């Protein structure tokens, strides 16, 4: 018998960034 | 105004702690500031090397007046970055307290600014369209050379973020600062004693230090030495300070050092007190009393933590490596199952079968960094961690793929293991113990001739064949299990009626058997082939069956007062079965 | 708990890095030692040095509440610090430790109460106590050796058999009033 192959899974990795404000007066 | 601080001043209070040595990195650091180009210096290093108290410690030499004379007088301010952030709500408020600060800074150019963990200011306050970066309002200057700051940042954080910023890079002359040797930082502590000691009112030994920069390293090793070796000497004297009456230890001996570093790495500690004495030497009969016969494998298993304790052990491998052997139902796995009791330590489980596959390896060690199952982690480093002292089993270990046996190497040899996160899993106090079935096939079977011979020797080559020289020459002793004797099985017919009891004690009922009754079931189960399991089988068959017909539908339902005995005319067993 | 809450004393009275973080598993009582603290010097079974002091819990929740302005989690951040440099003997206790290292970060910065805490940590001015578990701290808390390095690691160690039913006895007349109920000594066992 042929031996077995493995497949890996790679997880891709996105993120969300807040936003501060300034008023100008 | 408030958002930075003359360290120089600080120094004349004694706010910042003496500087011991580094005349290199200093000489380096003044040399970067004196040069027409490339006038910022950068303080490359580990966390805990000193980089920052290079940078402070500078001012503390100004005043003190031992520096060069180009370098006698220049003010040393420490950028407070939280602190420009304070009330920096409307717009233009960053710009103008970063220009207000420079702006002294240029026409002076006199002044240094010290600026500790350089790489957050390069993503600084940013809220809408702005991008006011301050690596930005600060780059025209350093480029012209007018105003020269420090700077101090780690390996990762240089590359990761500083890096990045090119312009920036080029200006700031990286400066490779390396954690000093035993011999220097002896000396280090010996500058910081006086300020530690008055602190705790405890004055440190001699040979103590030393110790402390010794077993520290020795030992703790998720820290860098500098700053290691402090905490030891820091927390010492904290112990000190805290004794029952009258502050009975004025100083701070080796013994004290011994005990702070410890409890500090969770490893046994020296001079053994005596109540683990008693159990240490009262651990020949703890041992025997529930797993009878292999006073061989408790005798290595003992004597190896006997001898880490007395302190006579491997430096770098763990306490003991076992490979335990033999047929089955022998007290392979009970022995250590019993062994992590009679110490008082955790038990650490591992059935090695579902490790069959290659690539399963990766519970053990965890998944690579960017994977589904990295924020998992490894099975076998983190239980480490967790309990260094504790006894590992690893059962069935034969089933596991050989690459699993790869893995063991570096644990028996260098007691290191690294997992996906970097961090280095401690297997000098933790116990190896792994029983293998392989060659329990020729154990029981029977030559084709009149005489049976023994497959021990045959068995062992299955045992060689199926772990290469590598794994046989890093394993202290490989222990085979005999079968149980006739009398043997006496002394487990007995355990396994004492289990019987305490299972009824909670039912209420009480059980009696006559040692006539207890021969019979020791020749009729008895099977030195099978080991002791099948022992369990006819105590199930002929002693725990009855009493759950009764037990569950009888009068056995509490009271109890059961006899058993043996009646020579039929050989059968006779159940009393009082109601009580 | 007297071998850990003597650790914790004495990591608490060194000169710098004096900022204990009890590391254990969810259960065994991380919290109970922390806040356990503050009972015990109430009732005055603690070391002299401990006594007068004041154990404070932060909320991270609370800060970041009304942190939409830039600057408002600094301000507000490093005036509760200052608080406790004045007095010089409060302590202030972190659970969950393991948010506070990115907090407070806006779009790309890594301003946030880890560096803000930093420099006042190594310098011994004030003193913190955190509570985190071992995934946490294995996977987020190590990962920053800066501050990994100011927190001294107690590690907690599930108790016995034994030292279990004395905690229960212990909380036994709290559960009672509740439930207006008695348990009995081998209901217990
Ligand atoms: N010459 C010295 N070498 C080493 N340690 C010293 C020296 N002088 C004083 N120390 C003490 O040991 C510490 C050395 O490390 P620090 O300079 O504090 O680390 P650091 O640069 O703040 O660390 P990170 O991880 O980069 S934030 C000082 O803060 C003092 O407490
Ligand atoms: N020498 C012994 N003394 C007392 N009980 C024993 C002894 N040997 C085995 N037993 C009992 O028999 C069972 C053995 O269980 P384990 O030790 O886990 O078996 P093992 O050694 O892994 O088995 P194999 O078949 O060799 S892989 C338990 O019920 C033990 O209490
Ligand atoms: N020595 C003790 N005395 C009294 N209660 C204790 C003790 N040890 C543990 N506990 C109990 O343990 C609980 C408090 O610890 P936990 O609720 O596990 O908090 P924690 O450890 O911060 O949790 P996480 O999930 O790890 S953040 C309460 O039920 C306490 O009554
Ligand atoms: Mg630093
Ligand atoms: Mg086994
Ligand atoms: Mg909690």
């Amino acid at each position: 018998g042929k031996t077995n192959d493995w497949l890996d899974f790679d997880q891709l990795a996105e993120e969300k960034v807040r936003d501060a404000l300034k008023p100008p007066s | 105004e408030n958002f930075t601080t003359n360290l120089n001043q600080l120094a004349r209070v004694g706010g910042i702690d003496p500087l011991i040595g580094r005349e290199k990195e200093l000489e380096r650091a003044i040399q970067v500031l004196c040069r027409r180009r490339k006038n910022n210096p950068l303080l490359v290093g580990e966390s805990g090397v000193g980089k920052t108290a290079i940078a402070e410690g500078l001012a503390w030499r100004i005043v003190q007046g031992d520096v060069p004379e180009v370098m006698a007088d220049c003010t040393i301010y420490s950028l407070d970055i939280g602190s420009l952030l304070a009330g920096t709500k409307y717009r233009g408020d960053f710009e103008k307290r970063f220009k207000a600060l420079l702006k002294q800074l240029e026409q002076d150019t006199n002044s240094i600014l010290f600026i500790d963990e350089i790489h957050t200011i390069i993503g600084a306050g940013a809220a809408s369209g702005g991008q006011v970066d301050a690596a930005n309002l600060i780059k025209p200057l350093l480029s012209s050379g007018k105003i020269r700051v420090i700077g101090s940042t780690t390996y990762q954080e240089f590359s990761n973020i500083f890096e990045k910023d090119r312009a920036l890079a080029r200006r700031f002359q990286k400066i490779d600062i390396t954690e000093p040797s035993i011999e220097e930082t002896v000396q280090i502590i010996n500058g910081l004693k006086p300020k530690y000691e008055a602190h705790h009112d405890v004055r440190y030994t001699a040979k103590a230090v030393r110790a402390a920069v010794e077993l520290a390293v020795k030992y703790i090793n998720d820290r860098h030495l500098p700053d290691k070796a402090i905490d030891v000497i820091d927390e010492a004297g904290a112990r000190a300070r805290l004794m029952p009456v009258s502050k009975r230890k004025k100083t701070v001996n080796v013994a004290d050092i011994e005990s702070v570093v410890a409890r500090i790495a969770r490893i046994p500690e020296k001079s053994v007190s005596q109540s683990d004495r008693d159990t240490l030497k009262n651990l020949g009969d703890r041992l025997k009393m529930l797993v009878f016969g292999q006073d061989k494998a408790i005798e290595a298993l003992t004597e190896a933590i006997k001898m880490a304790r007395a302190g006579l052990g491997h430096e770098h491998k763990p306490v003991g490596s076992f490979l335990f052997a033999g047929p089955t139902g022998v007290g392979k796995t009970e022995v250590t199952v019993q062994l992590s009791k009679a110490l008082g330590i955790e038990l650490l489980r591992f059935d090695m079968s579902e490790y069959m596959e290659r690539h399963t390896v990766s519970r053990l060690i965890g998944a690579p960094p960017g994977y589904v199952g990295f924020d998992q982690g490894g099975l076998l480093t983190d239980a480490v961690i967790k309990h260094p002292h504790a006894v590992l089993l690893l059962d069935e270990i034969e089933k596991a793929h050989p690459d699993v046996f790869n893995i063991l190497l570096q644990v028996m040899d260098n007691g290191t293991l690294t997992d996906n996160n970097g961090r280095k899993a401690d297997f000098r106090n933790v116990v190896l113990v792994m029983t293998t079935n392989a060659g329990v096939r020729e154990t029981e079977r029977k030559s084709i001739g009149l005489i049976h011979q023994d497959n021990s020797t045959d068995a062992m080559e299955e045992i060689k064949k199926i772990f290469t020289p590598e794994f046989r020459n890093r394993l202290d002793n490989i222990i085979w299990f005999d079968h149980l004797s006739t009398d043997v099985i006496h002394q487990v017919v007995d355990k396994f009626i004492v289990e019987l009891q305490v299972q009824l004690d909670q039912k209420g009922v009480s059980l009696e058997v006559s040692q006539e009754a207890r021969n019979w079931l020791a020749e009729k189960g008895y099977d030195r082939a099978m080991g002791a399991r099948p022992m369990a089988r006819v105590i199930q068959d002929n002693l725990k069956k009855p009493l759950a017909n009764e037990l569950l539908f009888g009068s056995l339902v509490d009271g109890g007062q059961v006899t058993v005995a043996l009646d020579k005319e039929k050989n059968e067993l006779t159940y009393g079965f009082q109601s009580a």
